[PDB]
């Protein structure tokens, strides 16, 4: 009879990439938002040059929405036999309720670690998203501040 | 650093000054050159040869 | 918050006077820098341009 090895997300090296936090509100929040406001320097300027200026900015981004699911289906069969309705008195009957339960009990142990495997899994596909390719990247910083 | 037989300096000045900023790096130069190509000359008869 | 904004506007425009002298001083040398290929050949001849 095989065993089941269990992963959790937070002793994975992955974790330090993103800040987890509960929040168990999340179902009824709008589209929420984070701001920005950062300041560049500015450095003076001689002769020709005309005498430049401060400047701010403010950003907002928005957030994102997803989810995870699974599926936990249990036979009837059984059913019965976990509620005690079917189940008769017999030495042959709690043979099998005690087989139902730990199949239950089973079933549940692998949904539930489902979501720790769901989670790693989630985070690498929403950081391939965002990161472009480095090739573009590269050449794109040896030309900043003058695009214009 | 030292090279030769001198101790000196060695800088760059790219991240702490005109970083995120408007104003170009003035190490970055200009050099210029003049190219010239003859268009439709014709050599003599001595020198047309395979 | 107008106080508030001031202050972290006048704490930009002073230090901008310091990246000032930073940037003049490459510009000034720039100036005065022949190149080293114009140069090396030019201190192996001295003394006898006459």
């Amino acid at each position: 009879c095989s065993t089941l090895s269990l992963v959790r997300f937070l002793e994975l090296g992955l974790s330090v990439a993103c800040v987890c936090t509960k929040f168990p509100e999340l179902s009824y929040v709008a589209e929420g938002t984070i701001q920005f406001e950062v300041q560049q320097p500015m450095i003076a300027r001689d002769g020709p040059h005309p005498a430049d200026q401060p400047v701010h900015n403010y950003m907002i981004k928005r957030l994102d929405r997803r989810s995870l699911n699974a599926a936990f289906s249990i036979a009837v069969e059984a059913l019965g036999l976990i509620s005690g309705e079917n189940l008769d008195g017999t030495h042959i009957s709690s043979a099998m309720r005690l087989r139902a339960i730990q199949q239950l009990a089973r079933n549940v142990q692998a949904v539930l670690d489902s979501f720790e495997r769901g989670t790693a899994d989630q985070m690498l596909r929403v950081l391939m998203e965002k990161a472009p390719p480095l090739s573009l990247l590269a050449p794109f910083t040896l030309y900043e501040g003058r695009l214009a | 650093v030292v090279v030769g037989d001198r101790l000196v300096f060695l800088e760059a000045l790219e991240k702490r000054v005109y970083q995120a900023t408007q104003v170009p790096y003035p190490l970055v130069g200009n050099l210029d050159v003049t190219f010239v190509m003859p268009l439709g000359v014709f050599k003599p008869a001595a020198d047309r040869y395979a």
